[PDB]
């Protein structure tokens, strides 16, 4: 069996490289310290300072396009009107029956 | 598919041989000249569906 | 301030939606009408569509044919 | 290999592109005018 | 041709069990003979006798499958007193699959055939009820 | 035993993917295994011509 | 809709004369821009295949690609618009000429139409 | 240093230019859906003395 | 809507023109800016919708998903920054291009005023995901995984296309607005039954349903970290969005047809939660947890009540964020240990305390601790199902108990106990990873302050 | 051969196809088919080896039998109506024999057996010409008489072609046989819409022609005819492998690629005529074509296969002969889905 016991010419599997040996204060972003530091800074500034704070403030103070206060005030004025005249609050029929034309069965 | 070059150019490359009733040499008539003439005149411009019906 | 600088009023979206709904409804009716017209034209054949060729009568020779009965 | 920028081919390509663009502009102007004339716009 | 299809379809589903079985057996024999002809044309196994034996085996297998499917489908439809129900065709198809598996002598194949045939027969009955067209004529 | 191995790793795998792979592999082996003899192909073509002449009319 | 046999059709005309009665597509048409983008992509792929700097190998070649694509796209868009206009014209004429096949549906309000109600429970 | 950092940082203008162009394209698409402007039964309104369109 | 789409498209030339060592910085900054821009869509109305044009419209169902899709890209870049260090610049640019194409496809899918355009983009999302899984996966099974992830999907989606065009031949339109305004009841017929199945199964295969969930563990375990995040966070929600959009035309046939799928989901959540208990793989455990949560979302959509829809929307958003965070944590462990087995790396709280805190928070939010939005969605779905039938509460309680059990099991196995003696290559956690977990977790606890932003159009 | 002779033969093939396309007389169509067949054989035998000669003689046998059947159908049609014009077939099974002859010319099932054999025997350029240009004339003739076909027979043959292509492509390692089975499946897709819309047939033909041209010219650029030979291309031209994988994804019918456009349209058209089952079956069968395309893509670009030491020398050389239309073909076969409505141009 003169086979070399090697299936092919393969590079040996490299060992994992640690970013902390060649650069303490490594931030885990890049091997180049300057690119590393600036990547950390841009990530922190645009993620935490810009989006997370300003976007949260923007969402918090969104104008009432869902018309919650409008609906509340409409309901208050309507119930004030109906309590005054004694109408029985909300009617059971959403649409008035006189404008509906039922089909006569005659069965 | 069909590219009607003959109609565009007015060439008559192969239309002379399509039917029996089209200018035979020495005015020799086909055996069914009258029937083919009538059938062609019936269906001219009518279209395949309406001609068939 | 947010509503003034970033957004517009409800009438804009309301009327844009009405226009969009009108366009889409007309398109749907046109599609159905076109399908019906295609079916009728293919079934009957009197329409401009589905017009299969028939022998041109300009090819016929109208002359005496060496025999009186054609 | 060791070749200069073939100025004949460069000139031909530039001239073809410029001619095509000029022809397209002229054809568009003529079509717009013809459409306006047929539909009685201006 | 379509003669066998007409013969099978003309008979009512809940009556004439033997006639339906005969029509199904005829259709099965026809398709088995066609498959045997294709196999012989593509692959000459060893000789004339082996070829005719394979033809007979395939034809009798297909005829048996058709027979079993027809009887079960018709008997189930008659006993259940609910004609035009795909469940009877499923059961008939399932029975047919089981007999194929018994012929080939494999529980898996028999089990597999029962599930698939039951599905195909139910689909065919559903298409007959709803008018599904496999070969649609040009409409528009 | 049941949820992980019996159903998820075996039967749910057996039904949809494995059966499809087996059927497609068998059909591919059947269809593609032709010995390149024009005699068999021509006999099949003749059979098909006869079948179409006897069936589609 | 088989319009190959449509009457009065010149065989090999790409754009008939009546097509000039339709508004031409704008030169800033989005479809024209997409055709130019296709030409630019063709130029980039041409540079890549020949092992040249993809973005800055041949400016004349890429310009020619974009120009030819825009030219053909403009003419193709004209033909497409004409063909659709022909289809619509034929459909409207056929509807007008066959009143018995396209009757006017009676307008019925929802207040007088009984629709079945299916509760969600 | 101008004209040197530009050749390295010119890619940073691409996204904001895309945002501005998208805003312009959105307004351009808005301009083509004015068929029902000031015609809704809910917002039929008489124009102001110096108003031409209710919304742009 | 183009104010979001155009910058996403411009992300590609910027990425390809960037310097060899500035691709990550530029991509991250501009993706964060695009997310900030997309935040404007959250201003919805109680009226119909935000109809921008004939092609794209927004909704309070579409807006949270769009915001999550935009926000996920910077996190994906930050997590992919680690294991792509030894990669050539061209291939890193290609990876970023795949991510950008996926984001653009998802953005155009979620607006999609028309159903055929929705289908086109819904299938267009397949190609970048398949390439990412089968090109930048580590093991030899990735190829097989890709095949599964492809064919399953197509097996459900090709019938849908047929059904879709069929509908446009009868109704005359596929626009969502016209479909909703002109909806008519479906007669109980075999043809209508099969139309229902064709419309439904394409989206039920992507959730996935319990019987059709086999592709998900393979695809999640084999894909790289960015692929796992995009699969678990957004791609699973496409089926829920599709069912929510398409169930309008299926009534009243849904009442009868929903029973098999309701049974499958209600039993499959229990089955997959039990499967999570006996798992030797972290990624497989997280994938099966995703399957259970999406089974609950399927139940919610099938019940078809307003509370069901609100709870389902909230649960999709919450599960997306939580599952992405869990996958990131497991990836941080794997990049140190290179094994991806739960039992091998133990006692990590002693060595990495802050990462243990992140693990605890992620497990707590996966366990549906109130008042997290996970719990809000869970509780809304449970209440709607109880109104549907009072016997569902047994199955839901069982699911909650098993969920708590396996979540705390995963936390305790990896973080607590005694550290493995021979494992000595565990370096301190980087700033990048801690920032990644913080950016995953802070939006959840901010959204619990304003739940109505993620409760859907039925709020 | 002599370049003048090759040019003359190519022009004769094109002239035969054009004569078939422009003529209105059945005899002239037969003459055009005869001219095309006459000029095609030496093109198939440019590179002289026993395999090329065998492929050429098989092709000649099949095409001559098809031509004789076509002439027989013409003669019966003349017998039952004294007509030479190409119109409605005017008769029963005379039309059946015309359909069978055109199917044998196109390679539709069950007359598909010669396509893999001839494609494998001949070179890549001959295969390109055979699978691209040799479909125009029979498809044009079919489109002209498309109102005459029996829909049952045409649909049966189209479904059989799709099934056979899908199943046969699964077992292939040689690239040319894969191309042949892909051609069979695409022809099956093409002929299943002929009874309903010939415009969709022409659109599908154009898309398939563009995709096949891009595929064959990529295979010629990276001169590999086998899966393992193609697996070595990444170590010299990675961009070629990437474009090849994108083209393969397009050929599988994946949206948003170009290959999705025909099937989509066809399916839509087929649902307009109340045909639901057959489009569904067609899609489920096309899944097989997609599977073996995906396997080729796996072996080509998505994974890096082992190489050889001699490949290093190939790194120092560049392709002397370059195909100009390859980038345009790739772009057209990949990125023209948004331009779909342009099919109104009656392409
Ligand atoms: C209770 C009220 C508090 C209000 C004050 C404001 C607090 C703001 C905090 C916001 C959330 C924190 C962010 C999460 C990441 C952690 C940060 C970090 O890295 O720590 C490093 C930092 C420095 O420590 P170190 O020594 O450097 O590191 C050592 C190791 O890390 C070793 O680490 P460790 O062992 O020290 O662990 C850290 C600690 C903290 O780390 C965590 O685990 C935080 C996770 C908490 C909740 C987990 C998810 C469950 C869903 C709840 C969502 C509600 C959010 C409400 C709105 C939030 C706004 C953003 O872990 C815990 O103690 C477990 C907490 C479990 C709480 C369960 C009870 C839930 C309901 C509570 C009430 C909420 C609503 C009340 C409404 C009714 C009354 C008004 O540690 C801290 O700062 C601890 C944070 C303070 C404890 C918070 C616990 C409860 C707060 C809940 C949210 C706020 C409530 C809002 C008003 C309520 C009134
Ligand atoms: C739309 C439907 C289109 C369907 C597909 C179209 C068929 C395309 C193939 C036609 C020609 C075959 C060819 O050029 O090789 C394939 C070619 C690849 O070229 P290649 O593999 O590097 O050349 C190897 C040749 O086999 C090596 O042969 P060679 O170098 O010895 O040939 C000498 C050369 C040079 O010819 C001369 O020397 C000219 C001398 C004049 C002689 C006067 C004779 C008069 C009688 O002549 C030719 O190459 C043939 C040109 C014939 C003129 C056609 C009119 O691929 C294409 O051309 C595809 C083009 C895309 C479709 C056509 C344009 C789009 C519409
Ligand atoms: C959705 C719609 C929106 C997006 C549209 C998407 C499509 C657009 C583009 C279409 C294609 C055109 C260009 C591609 C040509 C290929 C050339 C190339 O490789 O790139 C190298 C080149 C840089 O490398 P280099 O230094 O020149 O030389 C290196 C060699 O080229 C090569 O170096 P090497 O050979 O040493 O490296 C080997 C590498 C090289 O191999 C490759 O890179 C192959 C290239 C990709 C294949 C192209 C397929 C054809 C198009 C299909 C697109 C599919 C989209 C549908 C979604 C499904 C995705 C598959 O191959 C591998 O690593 C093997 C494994 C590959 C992994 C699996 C393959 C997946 C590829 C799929 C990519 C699909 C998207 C491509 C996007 C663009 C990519 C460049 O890239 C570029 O610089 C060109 C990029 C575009 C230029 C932008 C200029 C515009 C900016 C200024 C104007 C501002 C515009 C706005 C105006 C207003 C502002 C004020
Ligand atoms: C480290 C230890 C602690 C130190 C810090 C001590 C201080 C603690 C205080 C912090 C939490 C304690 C609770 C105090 C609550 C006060 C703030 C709260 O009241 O405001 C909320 C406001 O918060 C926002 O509503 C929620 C935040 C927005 C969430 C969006 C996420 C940000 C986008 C980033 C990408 C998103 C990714 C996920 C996709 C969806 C509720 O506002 P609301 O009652 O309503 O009305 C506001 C006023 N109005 C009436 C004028 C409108
Ligand atoms: C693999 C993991 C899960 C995958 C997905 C599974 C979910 C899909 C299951 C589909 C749901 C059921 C399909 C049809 C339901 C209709 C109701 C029917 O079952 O009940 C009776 C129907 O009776 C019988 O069931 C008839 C059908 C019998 C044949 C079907 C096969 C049964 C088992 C097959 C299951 C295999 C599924 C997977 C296929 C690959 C009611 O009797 P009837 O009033 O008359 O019919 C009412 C309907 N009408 C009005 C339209 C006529
Ligand atoms: C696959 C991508 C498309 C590429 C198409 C090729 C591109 C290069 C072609 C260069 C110019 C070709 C145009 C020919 C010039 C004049 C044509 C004219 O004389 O012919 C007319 C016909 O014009 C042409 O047929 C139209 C060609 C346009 C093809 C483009 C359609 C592509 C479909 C959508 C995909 C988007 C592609 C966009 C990028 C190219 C008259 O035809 P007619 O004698 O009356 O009837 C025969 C045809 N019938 C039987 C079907 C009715
Ligand atoms: C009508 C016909 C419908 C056809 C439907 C096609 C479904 C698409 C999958 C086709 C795959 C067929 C090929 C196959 O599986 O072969 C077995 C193949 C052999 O491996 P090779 O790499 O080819 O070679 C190994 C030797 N060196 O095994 C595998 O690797 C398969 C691994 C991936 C399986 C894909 C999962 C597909 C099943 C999911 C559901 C889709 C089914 C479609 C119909 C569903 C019913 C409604
Ligand atoms: C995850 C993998 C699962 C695969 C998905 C399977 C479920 C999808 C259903 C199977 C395909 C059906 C597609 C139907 C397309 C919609 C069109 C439609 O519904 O119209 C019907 C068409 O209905 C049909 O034709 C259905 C025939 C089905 C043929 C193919 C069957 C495929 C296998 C079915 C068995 C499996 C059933 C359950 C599958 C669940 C998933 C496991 C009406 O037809 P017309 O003739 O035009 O109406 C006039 C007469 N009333």
């Amino acid at each position: 069996p003169p086979e070399p016991t090697i299936r092919l010419q393969e590079d040996p599997d490299p060992e994992d490289e640690n970013l902390y040996e060649k650069n303490p204060d490594s931030h885990g972003y890049d091997k180049d310290p300057i690119v590393d530091l600036w990547n950390m800074r841009v990530v922190f500034f645009f993620g935490f300072s810009i989006v997370l704070v300003l976007g949260s403030t923007f969402v918090a103070y969104l104008p009432d396009y869902r018309m919650q206060e409008w609906a509340r005030r409409e309901a208050e004025r309507l119930v004030k009107y109906r309590e005054a005249n004694g109408l029985p609050l909300m009617e059971s029929n959403c649409f008035d029956p006189n404008k509906i034309q039922l089909p006569e069965d005659e069965d | 598919p069909f590219f009607d070059v003959q109609k565009r150019l007015g060439l008559d490359l192969d239309r002379w041989m399509t039917i029996q009733s089209a200018e035979q040499p020495h005015k020799i008539p086909g055996r069914c000249h009258a029937f083919e003439k009538e059938w062609i005149e019936c269906a001219h411009g009518i279209g395949g569906i309406r001609a068939e019906k | 301030w947010i509503a003034r600088t970033f957004y517009d009023g409800p009438e804009k979206n309301y009327e844009k939606t009405m226009a969009i709904l009108q366009i889409e409804a007309e398109k749907a009716e046109l599609r159905l009408k076109e399908l019906e017209v295609r079916r009728l034209m293919r079934a009957r054949g009197d329409g401009p569509w589905y017009q299969y060729p028939t022998i041109d009568k300009a090819l016929i020779d109208h002359s005496p044919k060496t025999t009186p009965d054609n | 290999p060791h070749g200069s920028p073939d100025w004949l081919k460069v000139g031909l390509t530039l001239g073809t592109s410029v001619f095509l663009w000029i022809y397209l502009i002229k054809q568009h102007k003529e079509d717009v005018l013809e459409y306006k004339r047929r539909n009685g716009l201006e | 041709a379509k003669t066998l299809l007409h013969k099978y379809s003309d008979i009512p589903e809940g009556t004439e069990c033997h006639r339906k079985a005969y029509a199904s057996t005829s259709i099965g024999g026809a398709t088995g003979l066609i498959v045997s002809a294709y196999s012989i044309a593509l692959k000459p196994p060893a000789s004339f006798l082996e070829g005719v034996a394979r033809t007979g085996r395939y034809t009798f297998t297909s005829a048996a499958i058709g027979a079993i499917f027809g009887l079960t489908s018709c008997i189930s439809a008659q006993v259940r007193e609910k004609p035009d129900d795909p469940l009877n065709y499923f059961i008939g198809g399932c029975a047919g699959g089981l007999t194929l598996g018994a012929r080939t002598r494999s529980y898996g194949i028999g089990a597999a055939a029962c599930a698939y045939m039951g599905l195909t027969a139910a689909l065919v009955k559903m298409g007959q009820l709803e008018g599904w067209q496999v070969f649609a004529e040009p409409k528009v | 035993k049941s949820a992980s191995s019996l159903l998820d790793l075996i039967w749910l795998e057996t039904i949809l993917p494995k059966t499809t792979s087996f059927i497609q592999m068998k059909m591919s082996i059947m269809v593609s295994n032709q010995k390149g003899l024009i005699k068999l192909y021509f006999l099949s073509f003749l059979i098909t011509i006869m079948i179409s002449m006897t069936l589609f009319n | 809709t088989m319009m190959s046999g449509r009457p009065g059709r010149v065989p090999l005309q790409f754009l008939p004369n009546e097509a000039r009665s339709l508004p031409p597509p704008k030169l800033t048409d989005p479809r024209l821009v997409y055709m130019g983008f296709l030409g630019y992509c063709s130029g980039l792929i041409d540079n890549a295949i020949r092992r040249r700097p993809v973005v800055s190998a041949g400016l004349h070649r890429q310009l020619l690609y974009v120009t030819s694509f825009v030219f053909f796209g403009y003419y193709l868009l004209k033909r497409q618009d004409y063909m659709y206009a022909l289809r619509d014209h034929d459909m409207f004429a056929y509807v007008k000429s066959h009143p018995e096949d396209f009757p006017e549906k009676d307008k019925k309000t929802y207040g007088e139409i009984l629709e079945e109600f299916h509760p969600v429970r | 240093n101008v004209l040197q950092i530009v050749r390295d940082h010119w890619v940073h203008i691409l996204v904001p230019v895309g945002f501005v162009f998208g805003c312009y394209l959105d307004r351009r698409s808005d301009e083509k859906l004015t068929a029902f402007r000031n015609k809704s039964l809910l917002f039929k309104r008489e124009l102001r003395p110096n108003e031409e369109v209710t919304w742009k | 809507m183009l104010k979001i789409i155009i910058p996403t498209t411009m992300l590609l030339p910027m990425t390809w023109m960037s310097k060899h060592n500035m691709i990550w910085i530029n991509a991250t900054v501009h993706s964060l800016l695009i997310s900030l821009i997309s935040l404007s869509l959250l201003n919805q109305l109680g009226e119909n919708s935000l109809n921008f044009s004939l092609t794209f419209f927004s909704d309070s169902l579409s807006a949270p998903l769009l915001v999550l899709t935009t926000w996920l890209l910077p996190l994906m870049l930050m997590a992919s920054q680690s294991h792509l260090s030894k990669e050539t610049t061209t291939r890193k640019k290609l990876y970023i291009t795949m991510l950008i194409l996926l984001q653009l496809f998802l953005i155009m899918t979620f607006t999609a005023t028309e159903l055929i355009l929705f289908y086109i983009l819904f299938e267009a999302t397949l190609v970048p995901t398949l390439i990412i899984i089968t090109r930048w996966g580590n093991q030899t099974e990735r190829l097989n995984a890709g095949l599964y992830f492809l064919f399953y999907t197509l097996a459900g989606s090709l019938p849908l296309l047929v059904a879709l065009v069929y509908i446009q031949n009868t109704t005359g339109s596929l626009n969502f607005l016209i479909i909703h305004y002109w909806s008519h009841p479906l007669s109980n017929s075999w043809s209508n039954i099969f139309m229902w199945l064709a419309c439904i199964m394409a989206f039920m295969v992507k959730m996935p349903l319990y019987g059709l969930h086999l592709w998900l563990p393979k695809a999640h375990v084999e894909a790289p970290i960015a692929g796992s995040m995009v699969l678990a966070a957004v791609l699973l929600k496409l089926g829920g969005y599709g069912m929510m959009r398409i169930t309008t035309i299926l009534n009243p046939l849904t009442n009868y047809m929903a029973y098999p799928f309701l049974m499958l989901s209600m039993w499959g959540m229990i089955m997959t939660s039990s499967i999570c208990l006996r798992q030797t793989d972290l990624k497989s455990l997280i994938a099966y947890s995703s399957v259970s949560h999406m089974a609950l979302v399927i139940v919610a959509i099938m019940i078809q009540t307003p509370w069901s829809f609100m709870g389902a929307t909230a649960l999709m958003i919450a599960h997306g964020l939580t599952s992405s965070m869990l996958f990131c944590l497991a990836n941080t462990n794997y990049e140190r240990v290179h094994s991806r087995t739960m039992i091998l790396a133990r006692g990590l709280q002693t060595l990495l305390p802050l990462m243990a805190t992140w693990w605890l928070v992620a497990s707590l939010t996966n366990l549906a601790l109130p008042p997290s939005i996970n719990l809000i969605g869970e509780l809304f779905i449970i209440t709607a199902s109880f109104s549907w039938s009072n016997i569902t509460i047994i199955l839901m309680g069982m699911n909650m108990m098993i969920t708590a059990l396996y979540s705390l099991y995963m936390l305790i196995t990896t973080q607590r106990g005694k550290y493995t003696h021979h494992i000595n290559n565990i370096k301190p956690s980087f700033t990048r990873e801690n920032a990644l977990m913080a950016l995953h977790i802070l939006p959840l606890l901010l959204l619990t302050l304003n739940p109505k932003m993620i409760l859907g159009p039925l709020y | 051969m002599n370049p003048i002779i090759y040019t003359t033969l190519i022009m004769t093939v094109m002239s035969g196809t054009m004569l078939v396309m422009i003529s209105s007389h059945w005899l002239l169509i037969w003459i055009g088919f005869e001219m095309n067949l006459l000029a095609m054989i030496p093109v198939l035998m440019k590179n002289f080896n026993p395999r090329a000669t065998e492929a050429a003689t098989k092709y000649f046998l099949t095409q001559a039998t098809a031509s004789m059947m076509l002439m027989m159908a013409i003669i019966i049609n003349l017998l039952y109506s004294g007509q030479w014009t190409i119109t409605k077939m005017f008769n029963p099974v005379a039309m059946t024999m015309m359909t069978m002859a055109l199917a044998m010319k196109l390679g539709l099932s069950p007359f598909h057996f010669w396509v893999p054999e001839v494609t494998q025997g001949i070179s890549l350029q001959a295969g390109l010409l055979l699978l691209t240009w040799q479909k125009l004339a029979p498809l044009s003739v079919l489109c002209q008489i498309s109102q005459s076909i029996n829909p049952n027979l045409m649909l049966t043959m189209a479904m059989l072609s799709i099934l056979i292509g899908g199943w046969g492509g699964l077992n292939q390692t040689q690239l040319r046989k894969i191309m042949a089975y892909s051609s069979i499946a695409h022809m099956g897709w093409m002929t299943a819409v002929l009874p309903y819309n010939t415009t969709m047939t022409i659109l599908n033909l154009l898309i398939y022609i563009t995709m096949t041209l891009a595929m064959f010219m990529l295979l010629i650029h990276s001169s590999a005819t086998t899966t393992l030979s193609l697996s070595h291309t990444w170590n010299k031209m990675p961009v070629i492998t990437s474009l090849m994988m994108v083209t393969l994804l397009s050929m599988g019918g994946l949206p948003p690629l170009s290959g999705f456009m025909p099937k989509w349209m066809i399916i839509q058209e087929m649902t307009k005529n109340e045909s639901i089952i057959m489009p569904t079956l067609m899609a489920m069968t096309a899944l097989l074509n997609l599977y073996f395309y995906m396997r080729l893509a796996y072996s080509s670009s998505l994974t890096m296969f082992p190489s050889t030491n001699n490949m290093k020398m190939k790194w120092q050389f560049e392709h002397t002969k370059q195909m100009k239309l390859l980038p345009t073909m790739i772009v057209l076969s990949t990125l023209v889905l948004p331009m779909t409505p342009a099919l109104s141009s009656l392409n």
